[PDB]
């Protein structure tokens, strides 16, 4: 056993369980993305007058505006900040850990020159 | 403002050593039942508002203020209850260290009966039950003779003191259980069941003994009540600090030179308490290993702390401890603390009523661990473990016996960790090394019992 | 006639003066417990349904804490999870290793709540070990194996209240409390085979099955 | 599964034939033997199953001593 | 290999009918009926393995807390009928009889690793 | 320790009869009247004590008879007298040694007192003497903690003890003649310091009548 | 599915195996709502019976009920 | 340490990517869900063929390889089967899922 887990007295199990700390599927409708385009975000909220802000949320929550109307009403800075990248380019399909290849050519290769298989590392 | 050493005119009780006899005429010479007729004729609101001005804290160990405790008893529609209200006097003590309430009842059974009538008038109680310890046979006999003298004088009964107020003091004797010291277990033992504590949100001032409202007061804080109504609240409020007011009987026991019971001021230094009125310490102030203020249910104060500590509720709560019953059990340096707290844990294992699961399943585990730590059959980590198994009992129980059984273990681990490590290193180099639970590598379960290990 | 409070952010309305565990059951909040039952009296023995209540210093027992207005209840406090692990470990240290021979294998309330709320491992490893309770012959219909009793009083509360057979009870202090007739007296009632579905552990169980 | 910590190369053919599918199999033997050597040398100590007994079973030393672990053992299999 | 129901020292059947080998068996080969016997002890009336739908996963051996059923390393028991390949309680008690000297050697080297 | 489960061999039977003595019956009717006439059952605690004064111990005949007297089932008597330490349900001798062993007696030598008792006899702290005279019982705090090592015999406590005086106490009780009624070998009064009296050194008390509030 | 009289189970002559001729005895479905189960069951063309659930009646409990004052006969002894 | 903690930055990148993909084809993408570095686009059956071509043809996506496609029935839903498509862009080292629905008799169009 390892030390912070076989420990007789300092850990409780709820601090070190991770089966019960599983995260949920972030399910996003089309209308909650209209909410994120028009209300804003928790990082950058574009909402003033919070007591009226709940009512401003509620018509989108009932289906007041549409998504194409949300994209058309949205400013160029919003479209280039949160939908697009900051240069105006589409976001690249993300990968977790990128791999950069390096072909091994010389006498460290697995087959010498003249064989149609190369080692790629 | 040097707190301590009050004059002989400023003591509440004068029978505390039996110079003057417990007789009713001797109580008249002492000053009892002198103006009780007029005090009963005064309103209950005046008595409650006078005892609120004194700062009478609770003398049973909880410390809760008695004026606020007596005022919770009358919500403004109590008259719509239309029945009997009962008062209960907790004359059962069994707290290790204290003798103060046996000293109430043997010396002065009459200020008890007087304070019973006065506190029943303060809360409009119809009767009163005094719960004597069933061990205390001669104490119960002397109290019954004194209550009979009070019936014969007419100062108690159907027409108490010519004031049209009815009041009966009966005596109940509890055959040897210490969890019956708790107020609600006391109520259930008077009801005729087994004496187990009940849960909190049915408060006993709301609905209590016999399904009727009842509060439970200590026998001392009732025996102080008539003199503090006579002398006034302003005289009692002068002693002690601003919130901790007045005087208290202290039972100084353990290994002092001269064990005694005095009645002295609150907020007084422990050194001036032990040095000036009980000889000293057997061996001097060098010979102080630890001190337990209050009963068994208090953590130990170590040697450097207990030099400048005062004996109120504040200066002991500030050092993470309790005043309790203000029994002073000092522990000799030639005695062992681990054997002492093993005996305290065996006391709480014997005395638990056994109703809720963390208290009952806990003090058996605390005893199985303290026997093992007294022998020394452990690893260095298992006393950090014992700290955690104090913490898991400490606040999840019905009454405060689980809270009480937690605390001395916690004080031992906070103040005497190297004293336990020394015994454990001693066991590690007398005989072989030891695994968890006390198991040794030779230890195997043969037919029936376990051999290979010396079975603590 | 009703009281509105908050459990887990959920807002719930319940009839006045009820227990807090009925408010948790109404709001859908799952609270573990061993000595509470719908058809029986309230006792606070098992200490399992402790719960974080604003304006309370200690975790209060949710089965006997009455419902008050303006109440904010939280059940996912770290203190409540610690409390459930603590009380569960306390229950398990004198309860014997009888799960392959117990009759409540896939049915044990103590067992399914020990995965969900209790501790992973056990620190009970003394040489002196667990206590042992004498077996108590009650009758021909009820097999009785009282080492695996947790003293939830539920059989006693029932045979007192509803069955009307006052022969059951609890005699002792400390660990030496037992649940049985004191004299070894046979239990009759017209429904004595109902105490064996009632005990959450398998201490009172079926004799022909 | 700790293939990042272990160093190897990869053979990838150039013509899509059955012969370059052959030559890259012949070299993944080599790379696999390289894995086996680098993992024989760098094997650490410690536990071999996951930490907790709510998803896989306790050892038989422990579940015959532990009430908690007997409960977990009897539940992970029924 | 084939299956065996062991016995205690001084001869007692070891199978306390806990049904754990039945509940885990991925191909449903185990079938057990259990009754309380004359002593009041819990024992199996009927124990049975179908060896034509056993898959040799060893979960039945991993699951038993008493360690009552084990796998002997015998693979040389090939038969000529199906009826012979259905092992009741008696065939498996005779196997756990026969292989006990060998299962000592197996569980002296396995039991720490279990 | 507490041991509950009752054995039905001899001298503890529902069949063996029991009734109150008429003085005990008059005291029983006096004690039941202390409580409201509804809650008769609340007098279960003293009446068993009353039966314990008549018999040597609390049998099942006394618990069954008090249950018949009080309109109670007998299990409600069995719970109450099993929960309490003082209802000794086994027969003992005449004298019941109750040596306190809690820490304030332990710090002042109750080890020496218990050793000086069980050297004189040969019995264990749960064992009785074969003469049926003495019965050891180690006990927790008996309320006299200041009188630092002590014990109890029947209802009288004996305090401030030495291991040399304890064997003389036992030899006095082995001859029938009671040793003292007093609490010690005459070294103090009750709880006054052993040197003398530090406070309350007056001949007549101060009356409370001169120091009054003026509020009345 | 409700069982068939002849086809459910019968003890084997050989060993005592529970042999069946009914093949839907082990199948059992779970649905979210009652309406989804009815829609699927009459969509597949099946004759169904539906059984209504039974919840417990809400009755208000107090712990302080356990010891209320009895003016007349006690007619009960609680014990806890 | 929680093994879900190592994903969190890439899971945020996956969120921003999917919000872009929804803003690019608003006619055809009903929703999406990001679990833990797993992206799932939620699309109508008459919208299968226009989304898939996009996932093949846009240079930012380039989900060339089909990996595995299958169905799952939920009998409680009116549209009983859901049909899942898994793709892998071997350029960008990325995976993607596409979920549609179909009843027992009504179709979903083929991407073959
Ligand atoms: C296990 C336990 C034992 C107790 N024993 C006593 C006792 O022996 N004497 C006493 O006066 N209070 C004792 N108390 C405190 C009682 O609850 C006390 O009567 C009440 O809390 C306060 O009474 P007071 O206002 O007079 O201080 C005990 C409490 C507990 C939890
Ligand atoms: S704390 Fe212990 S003695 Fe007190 S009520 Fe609870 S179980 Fe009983
Ligand atoms: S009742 Fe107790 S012993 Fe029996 S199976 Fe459940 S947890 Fe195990
Ligand atoms: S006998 Fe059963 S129901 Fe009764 S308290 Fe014990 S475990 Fe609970
Ligand atoms: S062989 Fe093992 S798992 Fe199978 S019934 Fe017997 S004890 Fe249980
Ligand atoms: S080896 Fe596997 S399939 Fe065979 S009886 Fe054991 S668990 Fe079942
Ligand atoms: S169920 Fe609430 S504490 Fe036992
Ligand atoms: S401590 Fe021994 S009698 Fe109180």
């Amino acid at each position: 056993s390892s030390y912070p887990t076989n420990d007789i007295a300092e850990n409780p199990y709820w601090k070190r369980d991770h089966r019960r700390a599983y995260p949920q599927t972030a399910f996003f409708d089309q209308k909650t993305v209209t909410g994120l385009l028009e209300l804003g975000s928790e990082a950058t909220p574009r909402i003033a007058d919070g007591e009226a802000g709940t009512k401003a949320l509620a018509n989108i929550a009932n289906g007041g505006v549409s998504f194409t109307q949300a994209l058309g009403k949205s400013s160029k800075d919003v479209i280039y900040g949160e939908v697009l990248t900051v240069n105006g380019l589409p976001p690249v399909a993300p990968t977790l850990a990128p791999k950069q290849w390096k072909i091994i050519e010389g006498e460290a290769a697995i087959y010498p020159k003249g064989y149609p298989c190369r080692t790629f590392h | 403002r040097q707190y301590g050493g009050l004059k002989d005119q400023d003591r509440i009780f004068q029978n505390l050593y039996d110079n003057y006899g417990w007789d009713l005429a001797s109580a008249r010479k002492q000053g009892d039942w002198y103006k009780t007729k007029e005090l009963i004729l005064k309103g209950d609101t005046w008595i409650i508002d006078e005892i609120k001005k004194s700062g009478l804290r609770g003398r049973g160990g909880a410390g809760f203020p008695s004026g606020l405790k007596w005022s919770f008893m009358n919500p403004p529609g109590w008259e719509k209850n239309e029945g009997p209200r009962y008062l209960v006097v907790n004359a059962d003590e069994g707290e290790p260290g204290t003798c103060k309430d046996r000293e109430i009842m043997r010396k002065d059974p009459h200020k008890l009966v007087e304070g019973c009538l006065l506190a029943g008038r303060a809360m409009n109680a119809t009767a009163a039950y005094i719960y004597i310890r069933g061990e205390f046979y001669n104490e119960a006999a002397v109290l019954q003779t004194a209550i009979n003298e009070a019936y014969a004088a007419g100062l108690i009964g159907k027409d108490a003191c010519g004031s049209g107020y009815d009041f009966d003091v009966y005596i109940h004797r509890g055959m040897g259980a210490y969890v019956c010291g708790e107020e609600t277990s006391l109520i259930e033992s008077l009801e005729g069941k087994a004496g187990k504590p009940r849960l909190k949100p049915p408060f006993p001032a709301g609905v209590g003994l016999f399904g009727r409202p009842s509060t439970v007061t200590n026998v001392e804080t009732v025996a102080v009540a008539p003199t503090i109504l006579r002398r006034g609240g302003d005289w009692f409020a002068s002693f002690g600090r601003e919130r901790n007011s007045g005087t208290k009987l202290f039972c100084i026991s353990g290994n002092v030179n001269e064990p005694c019971t005095v009645e002295e001021e609150m907020s007084i230094p422990l050194r001036e308490l032990l040095e000036k009125h009980c000889g000293g310490i057997k061996g001097g102030w060098d010979n102080l290993l630890g001190v337990i203020p209050g009963g068994c249910s208090v953590p130990i104060l170590p040697k450097n702390i207990c030099e400048d500590v005062l004996m109120d509720f504040d200066a002991l709560k500030d050092v993470q401890s309790g005043l309790g019953t203000a029994a002073v059990i000092v522990i000799n340096k030639q005695q062992d603390v681990i054997r002492a707290i093993q005996r305290f844990a065996a006391f709480y294992k014997h005395e638990s009523c056994g109703q809720c699961t963390p208290c009952r399943e806990g003090t058996t585990w605390l005893l199985k661990a303290m026997d093992r730590f007294r022998t020394g059959q452990a690893k260095e980590r298992e006393i950090d473990m014992l700290y955690e198994l104090t913490k898991d009992i400490e606040g999840h129980t019905i009454c405060a016996l689980g809270d009480a059984a937690a605390w001395p273990i916690q004080g031992l681990i906070r103040n005497f960790r190297p004293e336990m490590e020394t015994r454990m290193k001693k066991f590690h180099d007398e005989v072989g090394a030891v695994s968890v639970g006390g198991w040794m590598k030779d230890a195997r379960v043969e037919k029936g019992k376990v051999v290979g290990a010396p079975l603590p | 006639a009703e009281i509105e409070l908050t459990i887990d952010g959920h807002k719930v309305s319940i009839e006045a003066g009820s227990a807090l565990i009925q408010a948790c059951e109404k709001a859908g909040v799952t609270v573990p417990r061993y000595c509470y039952h719908d058809k029986l009296a309230i006792a606070g023995n098992c200490r399992m349904c402790l719960v974080d209540v604003e304006r309370a210093p200690k975790p209060v027992a949710s089965c006997a804490y009455p419902v008050a207005p303006g109440m904010v209840v939280r059940t996912d406090t770290e203190r409540v999870k610690q409390a459930r692990e603590n009380v569960m470990e306390m229950m398990l240290q004198n309860h014997p290793l009888d799960c392959p021979v117990c009759d409540q294998g896939g049915e044990c309330d103590l067992q399914d709540q020990s995965m969900r709320y209790g501790r992973d491992r056990g620190r009970f490893t003394e040489i002196t070990g667990k206590r042992s309770t004498e077996d108590k012959n009650i009758g021909p219909l009820v097999k009785t194996s009282m080492n695996r009793c947790i003293h939830c009083t539920r059989c006693v509360r029932f045979a007192n209240d509803i069955a009307g057979a006052p022969e059951l009870g609890s005699s002792g202090r400390g660990n030496d409390m037992q649940i049985g007739t004191y004299l070894e007296k046979n239990l009759n009632t017209e429904l004595s085979g109902n105490v064996i579905d009632l005990c959450p552990v398998g201490a009172l169980t079926n004799k022909p099955y | 599964d700790a293939y990042d910590k272990v160093d190897f190369d990869v053979p990838v053919g150039m013509n899509g034939d059955c012969y370059d599918r052959y030559l890259i199999r012949m070299a993944e033997f080599r790379q696999s033997l390289r894995i086996i050597e680098q993992c024989c040398n760098d094997m650490p100590a410690g536990a071999v199953k996951v930490e907790d007994f709510k998803i896989n079973s306790p050892p038989r030393n422990l579940m015959k001593e532990d009430m908690e672990a007997l409960i977990h053992h009897f539940l992970l299999y029924t | 290999g084939e299956h065996a129901l062991r016995r205690y020292p001084s001869g007692e059947e070891r199978c306390i009918a806990c049904k754990l080998c039945e509940a885990i068996c991925p191909a449903l080969a185990i079938t057990i009926d259990a009754e309380e016997r004359i002593d009041g002890s819990r024992r199996t009336t009927k124990y049975d393995i179908d060896m034509t739908k056993c898959i040799y996963c060893g979960y039945c051996q991993e699951s038993c807390p008493v360690d009552a059923i084990v796998e002997t390393p015998n693979v040389e028991y090939a038969t000529e009928t199906r009826e012979e390949l259905l092992y009741n309680k008696e065939k498996l008690l005779a196997n756990g009889d026969k292989w006990e000297l060998e299962l000592q050697y197996a569980l002296d080297a396995d039991a720490p690793y279990r | 320790h507490i041991v509950s489960v009752h054995r039905n061999t001899e001298n503890n039977n529902p069949s063996i009869p029991f009734e109150f003595s008429p003085e005990n019956m008059k005291r029983a009717e006096e004690v039941i009247a202390k409580y409201p006439p509804q809650y008769k059952k609340a007098a279960v605690m003293p009446l068993l004590d009353i039966g314990q004064r008549q018999l040597g111990y609390t049998s099942i005949s006394v618990m069954n008879y008090v249950a018949k007297l009080l309109e109670m089932p007998p299990m409600r008597v069995y719970e109450v007298a099993t929960f309490y330490t003082m209802y000794n349900r086994t027969p003992m001798g005449r004298y019941h040694l109750q040596i306190c062993t809690t820490t304030p007696c332990q710090l002042c030598g109750s080890d020496g007192i218990m050793e000086a008792v069980q050297n004189t006899l040969n019995i264990k702290p749960g064992e009785t003497t074969k003469d049926n005279l003495f019965t050891l019982s180690e006990v927790e705090c008996l309320g006299a903690c200041v009188n630092a090592p002590m014990m109890a015999i029947n209802d009288d406590y004996y305090e401030d003890l030495t291991p040399e005086g304890t064997v003389k106490l036992l030899e006095d009780c082995k001859a029938g003649k009671m040793p003292t009624p007093g609490p010690e070998n005459h070294v103090r009064r009750d709880c006054e310091p052993a040197s003398g009296q530090k406070v309350l050194l007056s001949k007549e008390p101060h009356n409370v009548a001169d120091f009054l509030q003026e509020g009345i | 599915w409700d069982i068939v009289d002849v086809a459910n189970r019968w003890e084997n002559d050989l060993i005592g195996w529970q042999s069946s001729g009914d093949y839907m005895q082990a199948t059992q479905m779970k649905f979210t709502s009652k309406e989804s189960a009815i829609k699927f069951a009459n969509k597949q063309g099946w004759d169904f019976y539906i059984q209504e659930p039974h919840h417990r009646k809400f009755r208000v409990k107090q712990y302080a009920n356990n010891f209320v004052h009895s003016y007349g006969k006690l007619k009960h002894i609680r014990t806890k | 340490v929680n093994p879900a903690d190592r994903y969190l930055q890439h899971v945020s990148d996956l969120h921003q990517y999917a919000k872009y993909i929804m803003a690019a084809l608003p006619k055809y993408i009903q929703g999406f869900s990001v679990w833990k570095d797993e992206l799932t686009l939620h699309v109508a059956p008459s919208a299968v063929i226009p989304v898939t071509t996009f996932l093949r043809d846009n240079t930012s996506t380039q989900y060339k390889s089909i990996i595995d496609i299958t169905a799952v029935d939920y009998p409680s839903r009116e549209n009983r089967f859901e049909v899942v498509y898994n793709f892998l862009s071997v350029r960008h080292n990325s995976r993607i899922r596409l979920k549609t629905y179909a009843t027992e008799v009504t179709p979903v169009p083929s991407i073959t």
